[PDB]
RNA sequence: AGGACCGAACCGACUAAUGUUGAAAAAUUAGCGGAUGACUUGUGGCUGGGGGUGAAAGGCCAAUCAAACCGGGAGAUAGCU
RNA sequence: GCUCGCCGGAAGACCAAGGGUUCCUGUCCAACGUUAAUCGGGGCAGGGUGAGUCGACCCCUAAGGCGAGGCCGAAAGGCGUAGUCGAUGGGAAACAGGUUAAUAUUCCUGUACUUGGUGUUACUGCGAAGGGGGGACGGAGAAGGCUAUGUUGGCCGGGCGACGGUUGUCCCGGUUUAAGCGUGUAGGCUGGUUUUCCAGGCAAAUCCGGAAAAUCAAGGCUGAGGCGUGAUGACGAGGCACUACGGUGCUGAAGCAACAAAUGCCCUGCUUCCAGGAAAAGCCUCUAAGCAUCAGGUAACAUCAAAUCGUACCCCAAACCGACACAGGUGGUCAGGUAGAGAAUACCAAGGCGCUUGAGAGAACUCGGGUGAAGGAACUAGGCAAAAUGGUGCCGUAACUUCGGGAGAAGGCACGCUGAUAUGUAGGUGAGGUCCCUCGCGGAUGGAGCUGAAAUCAGUCGAAGAUACCAGCUGGCUGCAACUGUUUAUUAAAAACACAGCACUGUGCAAACACGAAAGUGGACGUAUACGGUGUGACGCCUGCCCGGUGCCGGAAGGUUAAUU
RNA sequence: AAUUCCUUGUCGGGUAAGUUCCGACCUGCACGAAUGGCGUAAUGAUGGCCAGGCUGUCUCCACCCGAGACUCAGUGAAAUU
């Protein structure tokens, strides 16, 4: 539920939280638990390759199965659990033959209810199916790229793609972005949304709370010298140029795919 | 006042060290320096 | 419950006086701010000079910073003293 | 040596880091010490650091480093796999007393414990670079049970008072004892045991996981402290023979109870919250390839081994970092009494110090303070500075507001001591006794003793009772920024920078983008409710007109247009 | 007006007297709507202004307690020239 902190204080006024009372209140799996240190933006150069990335609180990592392989062994969920490494949650899975594995949760899902993948499954949301089998405008998420390498699209809190079209070979879907994009008709893809719907409705509401997630504050760059920011300079606030990128992009319109390896898939980009 | 100098024997052998100096070729080429000029002291080892 | 309140440790440095060949190449004294947090601290590690890092002052990078330090080109050049 | 003064959450005690003999004894006083010096962290000489249990080494790994091959790169070299290193983390075991001029959990006395090797005996499925379990983990809060420790009483020893009183409800001191072993309590967690079956745990598995039955409800694990033992011992205030008044043998009384009580322990617990909280080994199990009247494994006993290095001393400082015997800096541990909410503050204990020039004088002036007639901001750029307010309880408290605030608004009243209510009350603690029992560290009743607020009434002293230290000035109007934060180390702390929020724009994942001649890495083990960039800057009401210019995003007829030919 | 040159604009409030301050006026030299406009409770070692209290800030300084200054003994600098 979404829920509006009384304003006791300052930093409390604005802040919006998401209580999820059937999250597990618990510790999580540890056989699906792995290190995960981070990296405050650095590569193995050690330099700040991407800037904005730094603190937050200690995380682990959670192995989530992003393939759904095992086909024709009936699953039960056992508990929805947080997981701090992603914007959705994820459902502990029971498996017929006494597997666990973790997967994203999808918008109706609970304790008890039963999943399946494989070519054979129901289309029930949470089941996974080759796109071929899955009937055409049909909600799903987690969906395949490439048959065999787990979902790539549609993972985030509540995002989801459309079957619009069965060319034969190949499937159209219209992502969440707009994009009109088609894929082999072989990629496994989850019925359903993945439900975390109210995650954008959050309002941090101070500043630590951005410090918590790892966000690093934001120097705009016209606070900053020239020799800084080509926005740096002037007596005042002046910003007499074209916006653009430290490095020397426009960042107002300018476009920067320029991929042209695929140069097929897409069809309608957006807007 | 805080001095610039906070003394620490694993950091000083760890940067300065003869084995530090070893690992590197421009390291090695600072001993070969010192062993010219006749130091009697080459590195910080000890 | 709280980047909540008062207030020691702890971390800061708003005002005044003293000091200014100082006790001290920035401190002392009386007050002052934060003090469960975007907090503070020990140990070790990583980022190297047109580069680093920077809640952004051209700040900081060994008392040195609008381009560190050391050696070299080098007895640079100086229609100037 | 006797007084005086100062610190006492240190200016005491013990360490790490760092230093490296500054430690102890004898001797010397040139230089060093801001003076003298017989003295010293100075000179010279000698002496001093004793470990199976403390630390290191060692086993294990984090960030990260290196890196066989490998990938990449003019050379140098870069990255990185298998691996191997890397603590600031995990991993076996010793306590008390005594002792040296200088070391001790290291020596001695007493009493213990741990991990291995070998051998004997009995019984035996043992076996790994593999599987599973465990190790193994956050913030805040809440009590309850304890101990360290303290106070008082009792007990024991001593004392009878330099000046009135002091044989008593008087005064001083002591009343200490560990690890280990046994007991397994307050309390926490978890339903047990047996059989059968199975797409999982890279193969296997009796182990883990999963499924289906049967059978009992009491099983197990964790666990401070207490009690017993350790201890017929040790220690012990003071005495008695020696006694160079420097000190040693022997002897040595009491050694209990109640109450108070931690930030320490139970507690790696419990409750709750979102920001969702290391790894690996040791350890416990599982079997595979293999080995099977072997080897190995379990238990008992015996025996042997546990090396090597550090150990002095300073360590908030005269020994470390600051050129100094420098008002500086420096992480961890210990935490007594009275008053107090308190680790604030005042005065003290243990303990340690008076800060390495003194002696006089009592001018101006400077510095740090005290007081002040009448006036009370007339000072001044400006109430700068100073003065002032200052505690607890009760009463009371405006505009405005985002309904939380504003607010401790403002303001007013009461505070000491003595007695009584009550020879010490409410409350807390809890003995003996009785009763119950699966009799145990048990339950109920029981209330002795101990401890002990707060309030009312009455009386009483002073100018003054929150008397000291300690300890908000308050109110009205207004600019700017919402706010907590951040910043020019060393003249600027701000209206600047961040900020939550908002918007535009890029980005379909081998993402955009960034660091890299490249490989590759970050973004991200993320996937458009995501990520990068830019501007704006909580919230409220809003954000109008202009696309000629510049940029950006589209367009296709035409014109012009490079290499090439 | 953190923006207004003329300018101490004009009027009103506050003062015995107010180039500042507060409220209006609009002749905006040269405001203006996300390089945001206008409001805004709370917050601020932030800027301006006015009160009560308070005082040696002052009229106008006086005295006193300490550390120097001064004298004696010991040690013994500096800039400059």
């Amino acid at each position: 539920a979404v829920v509006k902190c009384k304003p006791t204080s300052p930093g409390r006024r604005h802040v919006v939280k998401v209580v999820n009372p059937e999250l597990h209140k618990g510790k999580p799996f540890a056989p699906l638990l792995e290190k995960n240190s981070k990296s405050g933006g650095r590569n193995n150069n050690g330099r700040i390759t991407t800037r904005h990335i730094g603190g937050g609180h200690k995380q682990a990592y959670r192995i989530v199965d992003f393939k759904r392989n095992k086909d024709g062994i009936p699953a039960v969920v056992e508990r929805l659990e947080y997981d701090p490494n992603r914007s959705a949650n994820i459902a502990l899975v029971l498996y017929k033959d006494g597997e666990r594995r973790y997967i994203l949760a999808p918008k109706g899902l609970k304790a008890g209810d039963q999943i399946q993948s494989g070519v054979d499954a129901a289309i029930k949301p949470g089941n996974t199916l080759p796109m071929r089998n899955i009937p055409v405008g049909s909600t799903v998420h987690n969906v395949e790229m490439k048959p065999g390498k787990g979902g790539q699209l549609a993972r985030s809190a509540g995002t989801y793609v459309q079957i619009v079209a069965r060319d034969g070979a190949y499937v159209t879907l219209r992502l969440r972005s707009g994009e009109m994009r088609k894929v082999e008709a072989d990629c496994r893809a989850t019925l359903g949304e993945v439900g975390n719907a109210e995650h954008m409705l959050r309002v941090l509401g101070k500043a630590g709370a951005a410090r918590w997630r790892g966000v690093r504050p934001t120097v705009r760059g016209t606070a900053m010298n020239p020799v800084d920011h080509p926005h740096g300079g002037g007596e005042g606030r002046n910003f007499g140029k074209h916006p653009v990128t430290p490095w020397g992009v426009q960042t107002k319109g300018k476009k920067t795919r320029s991929n042209k390896r695929t140069d097929k898939f897409i069809v309608r980009r957006r807007s | 006042m805080k001095r610039t100098f906070q003394p620490s024997v694993l950091k000083r052998n760890r940067s300065h060290g003869f084995r530090a100096r070893m690992a590197t070729k421009n390291g090695r080429q600072v001993l070969a320096r010192r062993r010219a000029k006749g130091r009697a002291r080459l590195t910080v080892s000890k």
